[PDB]
């Protein structure tokens, strides 16, 4: 690298991170999807 | 005791129907001019016998098969269900 | 460009984000949630527009044989930028 | 050679089980051509598939989860006939959707230009 | 008679004016096309379709070649590959490189014939063309650097749908497809120029990116948004529903659908009901459980009996869930059932299902000489049968005669006035119309449902029953074509009325019930101000918008795209929606619900499965188990016979459809309210641009 | 040259097409059926009972020594009264050749087992039978091969379950692993991939 | 129509082989109860068999009677000679099952299940 530096883009991390398994860092998944089907909503004044 | 609907079933094309075909035909204005309040569902069957079905108070049905009436046959067997006999 | 929810929980760029009630939120204590800080909408909005002379331009995302397919945009109407839909990058003609 | 006045049924070997056995009503018929698309070429051979079970959302990863093992299983038959006997012999309920085929339609390139009719295009 | 052609050198009869393409069809080989369309006129410019006839020096465009006697037909020829490869190479020549942000992807035809026809390599070495991109609403979305010049939305637009706004402009390589101005084309039947288009040039914009074909799975249901009862094919992925497609049934659908139809799907994902709902102390809707709901009502049910329990069912529900409430308040003596939607009882009534009926089929229009329209706009209400009417105008010379307002059709009719005095004179016999319905050899009337809603339904039922009992007794009296129509618009009329629910609510008005059942009701017809004080209302449904609001308990069920149910369209005939996807939350199948219901009260119905159901179904009206039957008997002479005998004042009133414009028919049921995409088509449509 | 389609054998499939006019004429009783593949393969279709006669024939006859048996297995096809075919692919040494045989059968007929001529018929029976029901009569040891012990079900039947009924998981509570239905995280995504436009026209079927 | 038979020809026959086999079965369960250290009774053993031999009481064709004492043939074998383990013996009895209701009631509470 010192001799042929790579390309730098400014999305590119600028701090090299080791792998966090067993660490408060570690990767946790979820779906990263919204809600796909929305529930009605009732009055909140009373009715009658 | 007490009737709430009446439904003849027949068949448009087999030959055991005839009778109640010709009671349709020939009858039901009559009949229903003397009942004008009283449901009577005429429906169509496929390939069974003619039904005729008698939904009294509180979900009571009586089936009566019509195979092989004749006009008259039809007529006296709904006057007994409207008389109760 | 993060957002945060309002129960403290970072935002996607998709827009994801536990609700205040949803149990699901217990998965991340006592650990993190993985959120990519670089928006690509935000960065391509950053992106400034090509001006050029000719009525269609053509993009092929930079690199050649290394980009996207080499699609062709029209620069016929004056009231909106062309935009490449592979790479999402803005076009225009000279006016004035 | 013995012979036996029994319809066929093998639901007992199958190795099925008896809620897939009795619960199950697959559906017998010809696909609909996609009408995305011109062709008709999927169109030819029958076929059998069973009725849509529950499918709910996993927990983690939100992808879609299922408990039904048939819900896949689509074959393929040659025939009504072929198709109906094979759902008998193995118990599966079944309906039978009879063959569509587009009726013959009378096309004239000439009518575009009819001297007094109201099939003249008024463009091209 | 037939003359003889060979297909590669198989003999086959084909009538005279059959096509190559027809003949070669008829033998099973498909020839490939892209302007052709069976449906549309006969175009033969893309150039596709190109065979080689055995002697012919040049190929013909098999499409539009009529056959002639003892023709060869080689359609794998070396001149007809030739002649495939050279076209093909035309075509993806100009095409733009856009198959993996295109929506039509693995469904496209361009690919598909380009893989089976053309070439695996490319000769063009110079710049594409790139075109500007058009705007016509909300529905379609237009790419136009992806069109290939096939004319076919044009074609569609105009044969079909009677609008004239699309054409090509310019000439040369730079021709283009658009309307030339900033209008967009909406109409009750837009998105089938999305299905017809053969490239990814014209696109659902709803949608858009959302998935690709492979991916889904297609479930063969029909259609409840109206009574036309359409064949569709409901795609979906992983539990969700993507799209809804037709799905070809020559004598219902036709290969089309509406715009309701195709584009309100996405109303099943809003407004859901998905966990049953009581009242607490505050009287506010809070959540509770399956057994708990069905207990209080239970228990209210064995409290109140007779008269004071009354049922609405509204215009999406299905055969099972009628009958099985027609039983459970059968239960407990009570009659108060009735629908949404009033049909006149007087005479007849719901007795003879050739009084109700479309009793000449939509298959039927075609072969109608004339055909007379009171009291509806068949544009809105029916659109296929609208477009059947449009279809058998352009092929037949139909002649149509519109009583009423003069609502903008597709097509060119006769006005006749505004009220029903005219409906009187022509049965009198002083309107012409009356002789050339004389005349005519095959006329029809149909007598919208929604004139019937007025305040003298039952007279204009009775007018239009004499008019056709002067037609049958001038014209032919033998055979078997049937004149007397009516044209239904709620999906789940024809199933009451068969079952026999009462129509319109005038029961319920007479006598108010302390216990009502909205099974599906959201018209509003009957609010807690009609109703006495303290009423219980259980509204069992899937979609929150009336009753849902005034109920005291909500029980979710589920909706057509998630049951497995019956439904029987205008003419009478039955057909099955399958299972999509299943219902959400806590929701359930609607006669469960009552079934579970009658459990817990202790009148147990005496069916556990649909099969069950449906049997008893066949015991209350077989016509609901016999499906794709549509034939019955005619009864003409003892319904009029019976309408005779009692007879009103026709109102002074002129007879004004519910919809004159396309967005009352855009919003007209509950799954449509709830819909995104239909509101974007009512703001288009009000607001302009 | 047309360097990208294979070049053809017409002397290779005259040989195949004599020998199996051969083998025709000499078992009239059994043999239902010869063809010869575009690329080589000599095909006989015989009558399920027999596969004896017509092994035997093929294994010991001077003018067909086919020695070794390559292979042997089965194919469901469920459109058929036959659902099962039998395929018996053979090795002749001796003449560098390749035979294909094939018989048919259903769930309730047997075939009578060819370890009495091939010794590899053994454990390739077996395999038919673990995966496709097929029974075979004079086995001397016919069991699973490949399935669980006390699994359920032929696997290799078109009606069969990709993933089966049940699954297996250790349960704390009785200290050993448990057979459960089958319950899936992510259901298999089935795609459909025909293109409805015809891709052979040298296979298409009459209409019918 | 003539079927090759294949065994039992009639149903008699098939019938004693059943009768054979279950003899075979009801004189292995103390042996297998020994051998695999089971915590079942030897009673609940012959329940079992007599149940699962109960669930084919209903066949008429004497094939598929010859085609299950065939099976079960094999499937004792694999019991005789310990090529099963506890685990497959215990996978008899679903042991850890969850009980599925089965009135309508309970199966509408639970869920879409028919
Ligand atoms: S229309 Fe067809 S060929 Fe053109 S970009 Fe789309 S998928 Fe590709
Ligand atoms: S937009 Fe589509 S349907 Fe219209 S001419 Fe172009 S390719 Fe044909
Ligand atoms: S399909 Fe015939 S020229 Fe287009
Ligand atoms: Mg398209
Ligand atoms: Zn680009």
């Amino acid at each position: 690298p010192t001799t042929k530096p790579p390309t730098a883009r400014k999305y590119i991390w600028t701090n090299h991170k080791f792998n966090v398994s067993g660490t408060p860092q570690q990767y946790v998944p979820y779906s990263t999807t919204r809600k796909k089907i929305q529930e009605w909503v009732p009055p909140s004044t009373p009715y009658k | 005791l007490g009737l709430r609907e009446i439904r003849i079933h027949l068949c448009q094309r087999s030959p055991g129907s005839q009778g109640v075909r010709d009671f349709i035909e020939k009858r039901y204005v009559e009949l229903k001019k003397a009942n004008p309040d009283l449901p009577i569902l005429i429906r169509e069957c496929s390939d069974v016998q003619p039904k005729l079905w008698a939904r009294y108070a509180f979900g009571q049905e009586k089936n009566v098969s019509l195979n092989n009436f004749s006009a008259d046959q039809v007529t006296r067997t709904l006057e007994n269900v409207l008389s109760g006999k | 460009g993060v957002r945060t929810s309002p129960t403290g929980e970072k935002v996607t760029h998709t827009g994801q984000a536990y609700d205040d009630g949803d149990y699901r939120r217990v998965r991340f204590s006592d650990r993190q949630k993985e959120v990519n800080e670089n928006f690509a909408i935000d960065l391509i909005a950053e992106q400034p527009v090509s001006e050029v002379g000719s009525r269609v331009i053509s993009c092929d995302g930079g690199g050649g044989a290394l980009g996207h397919p080499r699609v062709y945009i029209n620069l016929d109407k004056e009231t909106k930028t062309g935009t490449c839909g592979y790479c999402g990058l803005q076009f225009r003609q000279p006016h004035h | 050679l013995i012979a036996v006045d029994e319809k066929l049924d093998i639901t007992t070997l199958t190795g099925v089980p008896e809620e897939h056995i009795k619960t199950r009503k697959v559906r017998i018929f010809v696909p609909a051509r996609n009408n995305m698309q011109s062709g008709v070429n999927n169109t030819k051979k029958w076929k059998m598939e069973f009725d849509t079970r529950e499918r709910w959302e996993n927990p983690l990863m939100g992808w879609s989860s299922t408990a039904d093992p048939l819900s896949n299983l689509v074959l393929t038959f040659s025939t009504k006939e072929d198709a109906v006997a094979f759902a008998e012999k193995n118990g599966w309920s079944f309906d039978v959707e009879e063959r569509k085929v587009p009726k013959p339609k009378s096309k004239s390139y000439g009518a575009n230009f009819s001297w007094n009719k109201r099939t003249r295009v008024s463009t091209k | 008679n037939l003359i003889e052609v060979f297909v590669d050198g198989q003999s086959v009869m084909v009538e005279p004016g059959t096509t190559v393409l027809q003949a070669c069809e008829k033998v099973g080989m498909q020839i490939p096309r892209f302007c052709y369309h069976e449906r549309l006129s006969v175009a033969g410019n893309c150039r596709m379709c190109l065979v080689e006839i055995e002697k012919a020096p040049k190929v013909v465009a098999a499409c539009a070649m009529p056959v002639m006697k003892g023709w060869n037909i080689l359609t794998n020829s070396e001149k007809s590959k030739k002649a495939r490869e050279g076209v093909m190479e035309f075509l993806l020549a100009n095409h733009p490189l856009d198959c993996p942000i295109c929506d039509q992807g693995g469904e496209c035809d361009l690919q598909d014939q380009s893989m089976m026809f053309g070439s695996d390599r490319s000769r063009f070495l110079e710049g594409k063309r790139a075109v500007e991109d058009k705007n016509i609403g909300p529905l379609v979305k237009t790419i136009m650097t992806r069109c290939i010049q096939c004319t076919r939305c044009i074609r569609f637009a105009s044969e079909i749908a009677g609008v004239d706004d699309l054409g090509t402009t310019g000439r040369g390589n730079d021709m283009q497809v658009g309307t030339y101005i900033e209008k967009m084309f909406m109409s009750e039947l837009s998105g089938n120029i999305i299905d017809i288009c053969p490239v990814g040039a014209l696109t659902s914009k709803p949608y858009a990116f959302t998935a690709r074909p492979w991916e889904t799975r297609k479930t063969e249901s029909i259609d409840v948004m109206d009574a036309v009862g359409s064949n569709i094919v409901v795609s979906t992925r992983t539990g969700e529903v993507m799209r809804i497609l037709p799905r070809m049934h020559e004598d219902i659908n036709e290969e089309w659908i509406s715009d309701k139809t195709r584009f309100a799907y996405d109303g099943l994902k809003r407004q859901r009901l998905t966990q049953p709902m009581i009242r607490n102390e505050k009287g506010l809707l809070t959540y509770t459980t399956w057994e708990d709901a069905l207990s209080r009502v239970a228990g209210m049910l064995q409290s109140f009996q007779g008269n004071d329990v009354a049922a609405i069912a509204g215009g999406l529900v299905d055969a099972e869930a009628l009958v099985a409430l027609k039983d459970l308040l059968n239960r407990v003596d009570s009659d108060s059932l009735c629908t949404e939607e009033v049909f006149p009882t007087a005479g007849a009534g719901t007795d003879l299902r050739s009084n109700y009926l479309l009793n000449t089929t939509i298959a039927g229009v075609e072969e109608a000489d004339v055909i007379l329209l009171v009291g509806t706009n068949p544009r809105f209400e029916a659109p296929l049968f609208n477009a059947r009417i449009r279809k058998s105008w352009l092929h037949n010379d139909l002649k149509v005669a519109l009583i009423g307002s003069p609502v903008d059709l597709t097509y060119r009719y006769d006005h006749l006035g505004d009220s029903p005095k005219i409906l009187q004179d022509i049965a009198s016999g002083n309107h012409p119309f009356s002789q050339i319905l004389k005349e005519a050899k095959k006329p029809m009337v149909v007598l919208g449902s929604s004139a019937l809603q007025r305040s003298d339904g039952t007279a204009i039922l009775a007018a239009v029953s004499n008019i056709a009992q002067n037609i049958r007794l001038s014209s032919g009296v033998t055979g078997d074509w049937k004149v007397m129509n009516i044209l239904h618009r709620i999906a789940s009329q024809v199933a009451a009325l068969d079952l026999g629910y009462k129509p319109g609510v005038e029961a319920i008005r007479k006598n108010p019930p302390k216990v009502l059942f909205l099974l599906g009701a959201d018209g509003g017809c009957i609010t807690r101000q009609d109703l006495p004080k303290d009423c219980f209302i259980i509204y069992q449904g899937h979609h929150g918008d009336v009753g849902a609001p005034m109920a005291d308990v909500i029980l979710p069920g589920a909706a057509y795209t998630e049951k497995s149910a019956t439904y029987v369209n205008t003419e009478g005939r039955a057909q099955q929606t399958k299972v999509a996807v299943t219902p959400p939350g806590l929701a359930r199948e609607d006669w469960k619900i009552i079934r579970a219901l009658s459990e817990i009260a202790g009148m147990t119905l005496p069916y556990d499965t649909l099969d069950q159901v449906r049997s008893r179904l066949e015991e209350v009206s077989p016509n609901l188990v016999r499906y794709d039957d549509v034939e019955g008997a005619n009864y003409f002479q003892q319904a009029n016979e019976l309408s005779k005998l009692v007879n009103q004042q026709l109102l002074a009133d002129p007879l004004v459809p519910p919809q004159l414009t396309i967005k009352d028919f855009y919003m007209t049921d509950s799954i449509s309210r709830a819909s995104q995409t239909m509101a974007k088509c009512v703001k288009a449509v009000t607001e302009g641009i | 040259t047309r360097p990208t389609i294979r070049p053809r054998n017409d002397v290779v499939h005259k040989q195949l097409s004599a020998f199996g006019q051969y083998v025709a004429e000499i078992l009239p009783k059994y043999v239902q059926q010869v063809q010869v593949s575009c690329f080589n393969e000599l095909e006989i279709f015989i009558h399920p009972d027999g596969v004896i006669p017509v092994l035997t024939f093929l294994r010991d006859h001077t003018n067909a020594q086919f020695k070794s048996l390559a292979d042997l297995t089965a194919v469901d096809v469920p459109t058929r009264q036959n659902r099962f075919e039998i395929v018996y692919n053979l090795l002749s040494l001796r003449f560098n050749s390749r035979i294909r045989v094939k018989t048919y059968t259903d769930e309730l007929t047997p075939i009578e087992s060819s370890v009495t001529v091939y010794k590899a018929a053994n454990w390739y029976e077996r395999e038919i039978w673990d995966m496709f029901g097929v029974f075979f009569a004079n086995h001397p040891d016919l069991r699973r091969i490949l399935t669980d012990y006390g699994f359920e079900g032929h696997p290799f039947r078109k009606d069969f379950p990709l993933s089966g009924y049940v699954e297996l998981r250790y349960d704390d509570e009785v200290k050993r692993v448990v057979a459960e239905p089958v319950e899936l995280a992510q259901e298999f995504r089935k795609f459909d991939l025909n293109s409805p436009w015809e891709a052979f026209p040298a296979y298409r079927q009459p209409p019918e | 129509t003539s079927v090759k038979p294949i065994f039992s020809r009639d149903m008699n026959e098939a019938k004693r082989r059943v009768r054979e086999l279950y003899r075979a079965w009801y004189r292995e369960v103390p042996n297998t109860v020994h051998l695999f250290q089971l915590d079942i009774s030897v009673k609940q053993g012959r329940d079992k068999v007599r149940e699962m031999f109960m669930k084919n009481a209903h066949v008429t064709d004497p094939r598929v009677v010859d085609l299950l004492v065939i099976k079960g043939k094999m499937e004792l074998e694999e019991t005789i000679n310990v090529w099963k383990q506890r685990t497959h013996i215990m996978r008899f009895f679903h042991e850890t099952e969850a009980p599925r209701p089965t009135d309508f009631l309970s199966k509408f509470y639970v869920g879409h299940d028919p």
